[PDB]
C-alpha cells in the first residue's frame, strides 16, 4: 500500500551496502604504492583546425586514427584530414542546435542529434558524389545527448526523456527500450564487444545494461550531482566518469564498488569529458576551467597539464593505436596533441 | 501504484542482490597486470621518435 | 611543391569548401536570436501569431533587420538552457490575469527568479510581457476575487508617481496592474549589478504593437552594453 | 550518371569543330573533368583536364595552344573547342569523371565517345606483350612497367588499370595498384612494387575478353600504355 | 640649427 | 631667454625603452588570444605601432647626436621624416577609434553589416598610406610657408571631431540613467571625458601651438620666448606614447588578462 512494500527497500537495499564491505580487501592505493610514478608528461600542439565559426559540442576518432567528425552549432558537419589539416566533406543540417555526433567503424556513415528529437544518418559513399541524408530516426520525447554505432544497422542512443534505445536502421523503428532512470541520460559508453553498454544520467548515478537481453544489470551511485562523462577502460571490466562537482571516479564490474577518486583542493568547476589511453595508464579530463588534466590512473596523482583553449574545452578522443588527442572547445578551435 | 511500480523496483532490487562478487584486492590486481604488459605500446607514455611520428611535420 | 598530382587537386578541394563556410558565416553575422519561455497557461502561442505576420523556429524581418525566434516545446530546465547563452534576449510572457487559479502567478515568480540567478545566463536580459489584460479589467473591478485575499501585501500598496493610466480606466484596476508589474522587478532589480535589466510591457490579445516592442529594446540592451564597458555608464 | 557525347563529323584540314559532354544524373560540379582520345589503330592517349571550380587547367604537348577547354557548370555542359585540324586528329574523345579527396577513386566513369575523322621527362609505360591466349578456367597474368618508380614519399602508387571490351568504352578495375572499384568481382586483384606491376584474373568468364591498359598519375601529362589483347 | 626634430 | 632650453640625452633614452615595452607587449598579448580578433581590438593594435615608432625614431637621433657631433644632411631628412609619418598616424588612429565606437552605438543593430574585417583590412591600410606619402613630402619641402597651414588645419579638425563623438556619446548615456532609476528596489563618464581629451590636449597642443607663432609673430618678444622651449614640447609627446597604453587596451578586461600572463 505504497508504505509497507516500500519498506523492503532499505530492507533490501542494506543488503547490497552490506555485501560490498564484505567483498573489499584492501585499496587500490594501497597495492599501487610501491611502483614508481610517470614523472611528467610533456605533450605539444602540433595541429590546429580551423572554419566552425560557431561553439564545437562532440567530436569523434575514425577506426583508421586519420579520419574525425566534429558538430557544431552553426549548422555543419565537417570531415576533417588530421595529417594534412585537409576538409573532405561539409555536411549542413536542418536543426542548428546539434548536441553529439558519431562515426561508423566501417567508414560509410556519420550520425549527428540534438535539440530536435530526431536522429539523422547520413551516408558518405554515394555514386553521385555528395552526401545525403539516409533515414531520419524519430520517436524519442526529449532532446538526443548522445549515440553509437554497432555496425552498419544498428545504433544505441540515449536521450532527455530519460531512456536509451536501441534502434534497427533499415526499418526505421526501435526494437529495444532501457528504462529505469530517474534524470536525463547525459552519456553513453559501449564496450570493445558491442554487447554490453554502460550510461551515466543527472540523478547521479549509472548503470550497466545488457543488449540482447535489455534489462539492468548493476547500479553505481558514489558521485553527489549530476553526471557527464563515462568511457571504459581497455580491459573491459572498469570504467571511469565525470561529474559537476570536480570529482573523477573509477568503477568496477566484478567487484561492482567504486576503489578510486581523482580530485584536487584547486580544481571547483566540474568535468565536462573523460577518455582514456591504451594500456590504460593515463586518463585525461576535459574540465571548466578551460584546461585539461593529464592523471596517472593507478596512483590518482595528477602528472601534466594540456593549457592552450581560450574557452570551456567540451570534447576529446584518443586514437585506436594510441598516437594523438584531440580537443575541441567553445572557442570554435580544433586542437591535435602529442 | 502500489502494485505496478512500487512493486517492479523489488523485482529490480532483487535481481540485483544475488550476483557474484570477488574481492577489490583481486580486481586491482588485474588492473595492474593489464598495465604492465601493454606498457611499451602505448605511444604517450612513453614517446616514440620523430621518424615514427605522422604529426611531427 | 613537393606535394602529388592527386595531393595538389585535394587541396584546391579544401580552398574550395571554406569559401563556402565564409559565406555562410558572414550572412548569419547581424542575425539576433531570441529565446521564448513561457508558463504555458499564457498566451505565448498567439503572441507567436502576433510576431510573425523537438523545437520550434519562428523567423521574421524588421525595418531590414533580422531576427531569429526559438520555442522549446521541465522540471529540470538545466542541461539544455546552457546552449542560449549568448542570445540577444530572453521573452518572457505571463498571463497576469490568473492570480486565483489555484498558485499560477506564485509559479510564474518562481519561475522567474531561477531564471534571472542562473550562472549561464549571467549577461542575458529579460524582455517581459504580461498579456490578457483583456481578462485582469473584467476580474478586479465588478468581481469575487479580491487580490488582498491571494497576496497578503496589496493591502496597502499605494499606486506609485510613474504610473501613466490609459485614459478611461479606473484606478482600481490600475492599483492592481502595478502591483503584479512590481512583483517581477523585485527580483531584477536586486542582483543585476548592471549586466542585464528587465524591460516589462503591457498588452492584450488584439494589440498588434508587439513587433516594435522587441525591435526597440534590443537596440537599448546592445546600447547599454557599449556603454558599459567604455566606462560612459 | 550518364555522359552524352556528340558534335563529330568529317571535317576538312584548317577549319575548326566544337565538341559537347552533357552530364546527367550526378553532381558536376564537384567533379574534375577530362577528355581522352583513341586513334583507330593506337592505344589511349590523353587530351586535357580542367578542375572543380575552373582553377586548374592542363593539356598535352601535341595540343597546346591549340586547343581550348571550358566548362559550363549551372547547365551540365562540358566544352571543348578545336581549331586548324591537322590529319593526326582522327580518333574517339571520350569524357571522363574525376574527384579527388582522401580515399576517392578517380577516372571511374566514362561516356560513349564521338568520332572525328578528318580528311586529307615523359614517364614512359612498357606493356610489352601483344596477344595471349585464354580458357575460361585458368589463371592470366599482364606486367606493365614505367620508366620511373611511381611510389611517392607519403605512401601511394600511383599505378590505375583498366579493361575495354570491344564495341564498348573502357571502365576502371584497379586504382592505386591494390583497389578494387564498385561492381568488380573480386577475382581481380593487383600487385607490385616501385617499377614492375602484375594484374592476375583468376577464374575467367567469357566477359573477361578484350584490351587491358595501365595508366599512372603521378605527374602531369597523364601516359597510357599500348595495350594488351586477351583472346580465347 | 634644429638640434632635436625640425621647425624648432 | 631667447635661446634654446637644454634636457639631457639620456632623458631622450630612458622614456624611449618604457614605451618600447608597453607597445610591444600590447601586440603579443591581442596576436594570441583569439577573443580579441574583433574590429575594435585591431585599430588599438595600429595606435600601438604608430606610437612605437615616434618613440624609437626619437631615440635613434639623440644617440647618432652624441656620435656625430654635407654626408649627415642625409640623415636628418630621413631620420625627421619617419618622425612626421609617425605624428600622422598617431593622430589618425586616435580618430579611428573614435568612430569605431559610434558605430557600436548609433548603428547598433547593423553593426557587423558596415564594420566587417574586409572593409577594416582596406582603412587601416589606407591611413597608412596617406600617412607615409604625406610625411615624405613635407620634409623635403620644409622650407615652403604653406606647409605649416597644413599641420595646424590636421590637429584643429581631428580635435574638434573627436571631441563632439565623445560627448554625443555622453549625452546618450544620460538618458540611460534617467530610465534605470525609476525601477524600483553621472560621475564615473564625466571622469572619462577629462581623460581621454585632457591628455590628448596636454601632450598634443603644445607642439601645435608652437607653429602658430612660427609663421605669424616671429618678432615679438612674447611669441619668441614661448619658441625657446621646442625640447620640452617633444617630451610630451613622447609622454602620450606611455599613456595611450594605460587607457585604451588595458581597459579591456580580457586583454589585461592576456597581459599579465606574459610579463
Ligand atoms: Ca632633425
Amino acid at each position: 500500500e505504497l508504505d509497507q512494500l516500500r519498506q523492503e527497500a532499505e530492507q533490501l537495499k542494506n543488503q547490497i551496502r552490506d555485501a560490498r564491505k564484505a567483498c573489499a580487501d584492501a585499496t587500490l592505493s594501497q597495492i599501487t604504492n610501491n611502483i614508481d610514478p610517470v614523472g611528467r608528461i610533456q605533450m605539444r600542439t602540433r595541429r590546429t583546425l580551423r572554419g566552425h565559426l560557431a561553439k564545437i559540442y562532440a567530436m569523434h576518432w575514425g577506426t583508421d586514427s586519420r579520419l574525425l567528425v566534429s558538430a557544431s552549432q552553426d549548422g555543419k558537419l565537417i570531415i576533417w584530414d588530421s595529417y594534412t589539416t585537409n576538409k573532405v566533406h561539409a555536411i549542413p543540417l536542418r536543426s542548428s542546435w546539434v548536441m553529439t555526433c558519431a562515426y561508423a567503424p566501417s567508414g560509410n556513415y556519420v550520425a549527428c542529434g540534438g535539440l530536435d528529437n530526431i536522429c539523422s544518418i547520413y551516408n558518405l559513399k554515394t555514386r553521385e558524389g555528395n552526401v545525403r541524408v539516409s533515414r531520419e530516426l524519430a520517436g524519442h520525447t526529449g532532446y538526443l545527448s548522445c549515440c553509437r554505432f554497432l555496425d552498419d544497422n544498428q545504433i544505441v542512443t540515449s536521450s532527455g526523456d530519460t531512456t536509451c534505445a536501441l534502434w534497427d536502421i533499415e526499418t526505421g523503428q526501435q526494437t529495444t527500450t532501457f528504462t529505469g532512470h530517474t534524470g536525463d541520460v547525459m552519456s553513453l559508453s559501449l564496450a570493445p564487444d558491442t554487447r554490453l553498454f554502460v550510461s551515466g544520467a543527472c540523478d547521479a548515478s549509472a548503470k550497466l545494461w545488457d543488449v540482447r537481453e535489455g534489462m539492468c544489470r548493476q547500479t553505481f551511485t558514489g558521485h553527489e550531482s549530476d553526471i557527464n562523462a563515462i568511457c571504459f577502460f581497455p580491459n573491459g571490466n572498469a570504467f571511469a566518469t565525470g561529474s559537476d562537482d570536480a570529482t573523477c571516479r573509477l568503477f568496477d564490474l566484478r567487484a561492482d564498488q567504486e576503489l578510486m577518486t581523482y580530485s584536487h583542493d584547486n580544481i571547483i568547476c566540474g568535468i565536462t569529458s573523460v577518455s582514456f589511453s591504451k594500456s590504460g595508464r593515463l586518463l585525461l579530463a576535459g574540465y571548466d576551467d578551460f584546461n585539461c588534466n593529464v592523471w596517472d590512473a593507478l596512483k590518482a596523482d595528477r602528472a601534466g597539464v594540456l593549457a592552450g583553449h581560450d574557452n570551456r574545452v567540451s570534447c576529446l578522443g584518443v586514437t585506436d593505436d594510441g598516437m594523438a588527442v584531440a580537443t575541441g572547445s567553445w572557442d570554435s578551435f580544433l586542437k591535435i596533441w602529442n | 501504484a502500489s502494485i505496478a511500480q512500487a512493486r517492479k523496483l523489488v523485482e529490480q532490487l532483487k535481481m540485483e542482490a544475488n550476483i557474484d562478487r570477488i574481492k577489490v584486492s583481486k580486481a586491482a590486481a588485474d588492473l595492474m597486470a593489464y598495465c604492465e604488459a601493454h606498457a611499451k605500446e602505448d605511444p604517450l607514455l612513453t614517446p616514440v621518435p620523430a621518424s615514427e611520428n605522422p604529426f611531427r611535420e | 611543391c613537393t606535394l602529388s598530382a592527386e595531393d595538389k587537386a585535394a587541396v584546391e578541394r579544401s580552398k574550395m569548401i571554406d569559401r563556402n563556410l565564409r559565406e555562410d558565416g558572414e550572412k548569419a553575422a547581424a542575425t539576433h536570436r531570441l529565446l521564448l519561455l513561457g508558463a504555458g497557461e499564457s498566451g505565448k502561442s498567439t503572441i507567436v501569431k502576433q510576431m510573425r505576420i523537438g523545437i520550434f523556429e519562428t523567423k521574421f524581418q524588421v525595418d531590414k533587420v533580422n531576427f531569429h525566434m526559438f520555442d522549446v516545446g521541465r522540471d529540470e530546465r538545466r542541461k539544455w538552457i546552457q546552449c542560449f547563452n549568448d542570445v540577444t534576449a530572453i521573452i518572457f510572457v505571463v498571463a497576469s490575469s490568473s492570480y486565483n487559479m489555484v498558485n499560477r502567478l506564485q509559479e510564474a515568480l518562481n519561475l522567474f527568479k531561477s531564471i534571472w540567478n542562473n550562472r549561464w545566463l549571467r549577461t542575458i536580459s529579460v524582455i517581459l510581457f504580461l498579456n490578457k489584460q483583456d481578462l485582469l479589467a473584467e476580474k478586479v473591478l465588478a468581481g469575487k476575487s479580491k487580490i488582498e485575499d491571494y497576496f497578503p501585501e496589496f493591502a496597502r500598496y499605494t499606486t506609485p508617481e510613474d504610473a501613466t493610466p490609459e485614459p478611461g480606466e479606473d484606478p482600481r484596476v490600475t492599483r492592481a496592474k502595478y502591483f503584479i508589474r512590481d512583483e517581477f522587478l523585485r527580483i531584477s532589480t536586486a542582483s543585476g549589478d548592471g549586466r542585464h535589466y528587465c524591460y516589462p510591457h503591457f498588452t492584450c490579445a488584439v494589440d498588434t504593437e508587439n513587433i516594435r516592442r522587441v525591435f526597440n529594446d534590443c537596440r537599448d540592451i546592445i546600447q547599454r552594453m557599449h556603454l558599459r564597458q567604455y566606462e560612459l555608464l | 550518371v550518364q555522359l552524352v557525347e556528340s558534335g563529330g563529323g568529317l571535317v576538312q584540314p584548317g577549319g575548326s569543330r566544337k565538341l559537347s559532354c552533357s552530364a546527367s544524373g550526378f553532381a558536376f560540379s564537384s567533379f574534375g573533368m577530362h577528355w581522352v582520345r583513341q586513334a583507330p589503330e593506337k592505344g589511349l592517349e590523353w587530351v586535357a583536364y580542367i578542375s572543380s571550380g575552373s582553377g586548374t587547367i592542363y593539356y598535352a604537348d601535341t595540343v597546346k595552344g591549340r586547343f581550348t577547354i571550358s566548362r559550363d557548370d549551372p547547365k551540365n555542359t562540358l566544352f571543348l573547342q578545336m581549331t586548324s585540324l591537322r590529319s593526326e586528329d582522327t580518333a574517339m574523345y571520350y569524357c571522363v569523371r574525376s574527384i579527388y579527396y582522401y580515399g576517392s577513386s578517380p577516372f571511374d566513369f566514362w561516356g560513349q565517345g564521338t568520332t572525328l575523322t578528318v580528311s586529307s621527362s615523359d614517364i614512359v609505360m612498357t606493356q610489352a606483350t601483344s596477344s595471349v591466349p585464354v580458357t575460361p578456367g585458368e589463371s592470366v597474368s599482364i606486367s606493365c612497367r614505367s620508366s620511373k618508380s611511381l611510389l611517392h614519399s607519403n605512401g601511394n602508387t600511383y599505378l590505375y588499370w583498366f579493361l575495354q571490351r570491344p564495341g564498348q568504352s573502357p571502365q576502371l578495375l584497379i586504382y592505386r595498384m591494390s583497389n578494387l572499384a564498385s561492381g568488380v568481382p573480386d577475382r581481380f586483384s593487383g600487385s607490385g612494387s616501385g617499377t614492375a606491376f602484375t594484374l592476375t584474373i583468376s577464374r575467367l568468364e567469357a566477359e573477361d575478353v578484350g584490351v587491358y591498359y595501365c595508366m599512372q598519375h603521378l605527374e602531369y601529362p597523364l601516359t597510357f600504355g599500348a595495350g594488351t589483347k586477351l583472346e580465347l | 640649427r634644429c638640434x632635436h626634430x625640425r621647425w624648432c | 631667454c631667447y635661446e634654446q632650453l637644454f634636457v639631457s640625452p639620456e632623458v631622450f633614452v630612458t622614456l624611449g625603452v618604457i614605451s618600447l615595452l608597453e607597445n610591444i607587449l600590447v601586440i603579443v598579448a591581442i596576436a594570441k588570444n583569439k577573443n580579441l580578433h574583433s574590429p575594435m581590438y585591431f585599430f588599438i593594435c595600429s595606435l600601438a605601432v604608430a606610437d612605437m615608432l615616434v618613440s624609437v625614431s626619437n631615440g635613434s637621433e639623440t644617440i647618432v647626436i652624441t656620435l656625430l657631433n654635407s654626408f649627415t644632411v642625409n640623415i636628418d631628412n630621413v631620420i625627421d621624416s619617419v618622425i612626421c609619418s609617425s605624428l600622422l598616424a598617431s593622430i589618425c588612429s586616435l580618430l579611428s577609434i573614435a568612430v569605431d565606437r559610434y558605430f557600436t552605438i548609433f548603428y547598433a543593430l547593423q553593426y557587423h553589416n558596415i564594420m566587417t574585417v574586409k572593409r577594416v583590412g582596406i582603412i587601416i591600410s589606407c591611413i597608412w598610406a596617406a600617412c607615409t606619402v604625406s610625411g615624405i613630402l613635407f620634409i623635403i619641402y620644409s622650407d615652403s610657408s604653406a606647409v605649416i597651414i597644413c599641420l595646424i588645419t590636421m590637429f584643429f579638425t581631428m580635435l574638434a571631431l573627436m571631441a563632439s563623438l565623445y560627448v554625443h556619446m555622453f549625452l546618450m548615456a544620460r538618458l540611460h540613467i534617467k530610465r534605470i532609476a525609476v525601477l524600483p528596489g553621472n560621475m564615473k563618464g564625466a571622469i572619462t571625458l577629462t581623460i581621454l581629451i585632457g591628455v590628448f590636449v596636454v601632450c598634443w597642443a603644445p607642439f601645435f601651438l608652437h607653429l602658430i607663432f612660427y609663421i605669424s609673430c616671429p618678432q615679438n618678444p612674447y611669441c619668441v620666448c614661448f619658441m625657446s622651449h621646442f625640447n620640452l614640447y617633444l617630451i610630451l609627446i613622447m609622454c602620450n606614447s606611455i599613456i595611450d597604453p594605460l587607457i585604451y587596451a588595458l581597459r579591456s578586461q580580457e586583454l589585461r588578462k592576456t597581459f599579465k600572463e606574459i610579463i
